[PDB]
RNA sequence: CGCGACCUCAGAUCAGACGUGGCGACCCGCUGAAUUUAAGCAUAUUAGUCAGCGGAGGAGAAGAAACUAACCAGGAUUCCCUCAGUAACGGCGAGUGAACAGGGAAGAGCCCAGCGCCGAAUCCCCGCCCCGCGGCGGGGCGCGGGACAUGUGGCGUACGG
RNA sequence: CAUCUAAGGCUAAAUACCGGCACGAGACCGAUAGUCAACAAGUACCGUAAGGGAAAGUUGAAAAGAACUUUGAAGAGAGAG
RNA sequence: CGCCGCAGGUGCAGAUCUUGGUGGUAGUAGCAAAUAUUCAAACGAGAACUUUGAAGGCCGAAGUGGAGAAGGGUUCCAUGU
RNA sequence: CGACUCUUAGCGGUGGAUCACUCGGCUCGUGCGUCGAUGAAGAACGCAGCUAGCUGCGAGAAUUAAUGUGAAUUGCAGGACACAUUGAUCAUCGACACUUCGAACGCACUUGCGGCCCCGGGUUCCUCCCGGGGCUACGCCUGUCUGAGCGUCGCU
């Protein structure tokens, strides 16, 4: 809702920053073993805990 | 873990097997049958002086 | 009707984030976390769930102070001293 | 006595455990008094207690406590034992005189149940199957 | 063999220590033998490789008596790079080929105060060993 | 179900015995630790006997064993009195003292005090300050004659 | 170019603070450059200036703390961060003086009946 | 009829300290089932066990006999072997079930209260000076304050003093 | 007759240790096995919550990871390397 | 890997078995609740579905309109694929 | 003849068995055996030039200092660094520092609102506003100060 408390807004803010693709140059690191971002979240598929 | 991994053997029996194993280390056919290349060995119960 | 239709009416949250333990089990209308029992002075912990105990036991987090303590014990918890300067 | 705390007096089980009344707590009232004084004064160490009076519904005991961090206690030997970490909250562990009596500790044929330190120590040793290395 | 009860012979442990070693002991692991002349001049056998000393490859595809100056010590990859030991890739540019330092011999050392001190230390210890065995 | 002849067996395994099983895999490691502490203790008390204080001659209680003599806890006060050894000094020269054993016969009493007289004569007493010898023992008698005894002190024999 | 803690220790607290202010202004200019496009050289200097700020602050905090320890040196009561921080359990222990003192009875027992060094002949 | 002394209580963001909470494999105090077995089941068994509550330490608990014995007597506690699947308990059914002696591992003993005697000889805190910092102490000084005769300290504790 | 001296207190060692720190080893398992977890695993995800809870190892010695040409809008191909 | 011994978590078609994969069914059922689309143009490799314009219609103010609460949590808005 | 169906073989797919490997377990053993109001365990939120996770850290934030080592880190960049008028990196870590919750401590929280004592600014020191700092929990011991009582008394 528009009416949200500061703790909730600070929680959604972290989830917003965290939901971004991995950098392109990460794959070039030695012994990378990461293909994509496995923790990607979509708003309409998986709902946040809170 | 309580599988009874260990076995106890009689002391008289263990000494018996030692006596037999020693008795067999003095017959060239038995040592050769173990495959020990005892062919240029001068004497099968080979003894050396204490200096070694 | 007990199935799909009744599932439309659920829009009021029962639990919220607990300031201790950070789990969404702080029952709003009871004011007591269902996971740690926050307003109580003691952490809620039951031996009938060994799996739940090891989800939250010591060492599953950061141990910001304890990991230093494990280091300092090896040298006898010395203080007030410095290595020989070069 | 200690009434069994079950709702409506229903203990769902075999008739041997249908007892609600006439049940006696395993520790004396004197042990309960020492425990309650110690739990309140968590910073002090219970030493002993004694009976000072009673009426039909109450028993009164006076509990001797020691402050372990008072210098008069710590600078005197023969009372420094109370200041050691192993001697804290003795009342909650049945180490005081009133608490010890309920443990069946003693020397002799009357007290075989605690040969080993306590009832559970004796039970453990008697019910632990010594599986040796050579059986 | 090994009689120290506090040193492991476990293959899994020894491999784990090797591949997760810090940089300051990955330096010791990445060591190289000295030449016959250098083993003559200094009484040391092997010396940890350095950024700008001259080595020649003795094993692999780039063997020979060609001496090349080291130009990189890639401790994360457990390799070193040498001047002329290089391979030309598809788009026409040149890349270096990593070579484990145990497969090269140092012919000239990059010497300063610290290298002098380490060389003197190893020569002193080896002298102590031979004079104990005499 | 019984099957033909056999014993009526009553195993005591109805009581969740698997939760409490004592395995002895650390038996060899315990022997080593005990033997290390025995060696360390003998090293710590350098000239004093390793096994410990001398124990009295004692007859086992019941009628199954009264024909056998073993080593008791410590010497009785009557024994030490007629041996002329102070009770607070006996334990400082390596004599076990048991205040609660009383002597019902003079035969065991005389046997134990003969044991104390023999031990007192066998004793070597180093002076408390090594430079200043007051009444301990001769320097010749302890120069190398004093060596650490192994085994029990004057072992009891039948 | 760089800042070393070794030669910062000779400064006054006044120009140590002044040096820190100069670094703070340097860092804010660097952050401005970061969001205005900037260059590789400028962005790389951010880490260096941050480390220099931590270095100047640490020298200030160490000098201040060691002056406080010298001032409260020997005083009966000291602030809790100047007291030893061994372990909560270790702080509640009896000190060395009163772990060693004995009753006059125990002193008399050891004075009269001390443990002798003896051996037994074979 | 105000001022003191004591007693019993109260306040304080008073000076200096302490406790709470976590882990909980091992340990201590309590509370405490039912599944199961009995070819059914109710005593019994499971089991003083699971679950529940509290409290510790590197171990804990125990521990120096209101003991065992019945002998030609042993001698704190704890652990191992054995006694012993025994004496005994038990719808004497299913099942349960130790201890003494013996051999070992380790081995170590002691302190009060009281009864007395000693001009309270005792203790804490606050100052100041000096020697020290490492687990804050020593020495000295104080017509400095308090605790304490409703009893501190020294000798002394069943082995007698 | 024997034996002890209750209703106060302390006390090391031998003993216990599936949690913790650091090690050593194995007639054990060898990626559907072995811890649930060899991997960004108590993670992803599920449930209002208590709680439930996976899948998932391997290019090659070295990226030398296919320059360049060509048809297609590209995926994708044919040559070349 | 053979031979002499040793030790097993030692032999699979079944368990409405566990896990994984794969078929026939099968180019099959189906993509049928709320009247409805058509013409030209543009971009584009590509147009029944995009966009613009021209028509014909529907919701018909208790709306298929305009806003909010709870809930979601960036879905908002531009540009590109 | 073709089509279709069946059988077998080659080649090609789909699938990921088998085998070989193993920085992982499981089991046994050894030595230590250390948390916290001087703020623990746990949680939250931040911190990298490019950084989503894991990891590390705490506004000094993928780290400062000191010591040992002795030239790298590395995916790209950039920049030191005579390595001796002292040093990259890593290791150690004894100095310093350590955001908010949390036993959690001024009151209270799915929000927020106080009180006292100093300092600085607008004031132009007196008390209004703004900023900064230090305090403000409960139980309890010793002592202190202030006290209460038709409690027991003494003098008046
Ligand atoms: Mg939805
Ligand atoms: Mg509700
Ligand atoms: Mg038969
Ligand atoms: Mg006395
Ligand atoms: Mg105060
Ligand atoms: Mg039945
Ligand atoms: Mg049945
Ligand atoms: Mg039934
Ligand atoms: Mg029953
Ligand atoms: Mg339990
Ligand atoms: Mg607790
Ligand atoms: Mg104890
Ligand atoms: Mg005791
Ligand atoms: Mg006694
Ligand atoms: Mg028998
Ligand atoms: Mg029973
Ligand atoms: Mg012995
Ligand atoms: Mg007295
Ligand atoms: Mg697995
Ligand atoms: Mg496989
Ligand atoms: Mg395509
Ligand atoms: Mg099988
Ligand atoms: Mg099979
Ligand atoms: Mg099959
Ligand atoms: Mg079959
Ligand atoms: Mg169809
Ligand atoms: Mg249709
Ligand atoms: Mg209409
Ligand atoms: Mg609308
Ligand atoms: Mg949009
Ligand atoms: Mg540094
Ligand atoms: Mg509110
Ligand atoms: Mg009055
Ligand atoms: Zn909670």
């Amino acid at each position: 809702s528009s009416h949200k408390t500061f703790r909730i807004k600070r929680f959604l803010a972290k989830k917003q920053k965290q939901n971004r693709p991995i950098p392109q140059w990460i794959r070039m690191k030695t012994g990378n073993k990461i293909r994509y971002n496995s923790k990607r979240r979509h708003w309409r598929r998986t709902k946040l805990g809170l | 873990t309580w599988r009874r991994w260990h076995r106890r053997v009689n002391t008289t029996q263990k000494r018996y097997a030692i006596c037999s194993a020693l008795a067999a280390s003095a017959l060239p056919a038995l040592v050769m049958s173990k495959g020990h290349r005892i062919e240029e060995v001068p004497e099968l119960p080979l003894v050396v002086e204490d200096k070694v | 009707t007990k199935g799909t239709s009744s599932f439309g009416k659920r829009r009021n949250k029962t639990h919220t984030l607990c300031r201790r333990c950070g789990s969404k089990a702080y029952h709003l209308q009871k004011s007591t976390c269902g996971k740690c029992g926050y307003p109580a002075k003691r952490k809620r912990k039951y031996n009938w769930s060994a799996k739940a105990k090891r989800r939250n036991t010591t060492g599953t987090g950061r141990m910001r102070h304890l990991k230093i303590v494990y280091r300092r014990f090896r040298h006898g918890f010395r203080e007030g001293t410095t290595p020989k300067p070069k | 006595g200690r009434k069994r705390p079950v709702p409506k007096g229903a203990t769902y089980g075999k008739p041997v455990h249908h007892g609600v009344n006439q049940l006696k707590f395993a520790r004396s009232l004197q042990s309960v008094a020492e425990e309650r004084a110690g739990r309140h004064c968590g910073a002090l160490r219970v030493l002993n207690s004694y009976w000072v009076g009673e009426d039909s519904t109450y028993k009164f005991f006076e509990v001797i406590l020691i402050d372990p961090f008072h210098k008069a206690i710590r600078r005197n030997p023969d009372t420094q034992w109370i200041t050691k970490p192993v001697h804290k909250h003795r009342e909650m562990r049945g180490l005081t005189s009133a608490g010890r009596k309920s443990r069946g500790l003693g020397k002799g044929h009357k007290f075989h149940h605690t040969i080993g330190g306590s009832r559970r120590a004796a039970w453990r040793r008697r019910n632990t199957l010594q599986l040796h290395r050579y059986r | 063999m090994k009689f120290n009860p506090f040193v492991t012979s476990d293959r899994s442990k020894n491999r784990k220590r090797h591949f997760n070693a810090p940089s300051h002991i990955r330096r010791k692991i990445m060591s190289s033998p000295l030449s016959k002349e250098l083993r003559q001049k200094y009484n040391v056998r092997s010396m940890p490789i350095r950024k700008d000393d001259e080595v020649q490859v003795v094993r692999g595809h780039y063997k020979g008596q060609q001496i090349g100056k080291v130009v990189q010590v890639y401790r994360k990859k457990y390799v070193i790079y040498i001047e002329r030991v290089q391979r030309e890739k598809a788009n026409g540019t040149t890349v270096h080929v990593g070579i484990h330092p145990s497969k090269v011999v140092i012919t000239r050392l990059k010497l300063d105060k610290d290298r002098k001190k380490i060389l003197e230390r190893k020569a002193k210890s080896r002298q102590v060993g031979k004079e104990k065995g005499k | 179900a019984p099957s033909r002849n056999g014993m009526v067996l009553k195993p005591h395994f109805h009581k969740d015995w698997q939760r409490r099983v004592a395995t002895w895999f650390n038996q060899p490691a315990r022997k080593i630790r005990r033997r290390k502490a025995r060696q360390a203790k003998a090293r710590r008390i350098a000239p004093r006997p390793a096994s410990g204080p001398i124990r009295p001659i004692v007859r086992c209680p019941t009628v199954r064993y009264h024909t056998k003599v073993r080593a008791g806890r410590g010497f009785s006060l009557e024994e030490l009195r007629v041996a002329g050894i102070h009770k607070k000094v006996a334990r400082t020269i390596g004599i076990s003292v048991d205040p609660r054993r009383r002597n019902k016969s003079t035969e065991s009493l005389q046997a134990n005090v003969q044991r104390l007289k023999e031990y007192r004569s066998k004793l070597i007493l180093f002076p408390r300050k090594p430079s200043a010898p007051k009444k301990g023992d001769s320097s010749a008698e302890e120069l190398k004659l004093a060596t650490q005894l192994t085994g029990p002190v004057m072992p009891v024999r039948n | 170019a760089k800042i070393k803690a070794r030669d910062l220790r000779g400064k006054k607290k006044e120009e140590l603070l002044k040096q820190l202010d100069d670094l703070k202004v340097e860092l804010s200019q660097l952050r401005v450059a970061k969001v205005t496009g900037g260059a590789a050289s400028k962005l790389s200097k951010i880490r260096v200036v941050r480390k220099s700020i931590a270095r100047v602050l640490t020298v200030i905090n160490q000098t201040q703390k060691e002056n406080l320890r010298k001032f409260y040196k020997g005083k009966k009561y000291k602030p809790l961060d100047l007291r030893p921080k061994k372990t909560r359990a270790m702080r509640r222990r009896l000190n060395k003086h009163e772990e060693n003192l004995k009753t006059k009875k125990q002193q008399r027992k050891e004075r009269l009946y001390p443990l002798r060094k003896y051996a037994v002949k074979a």
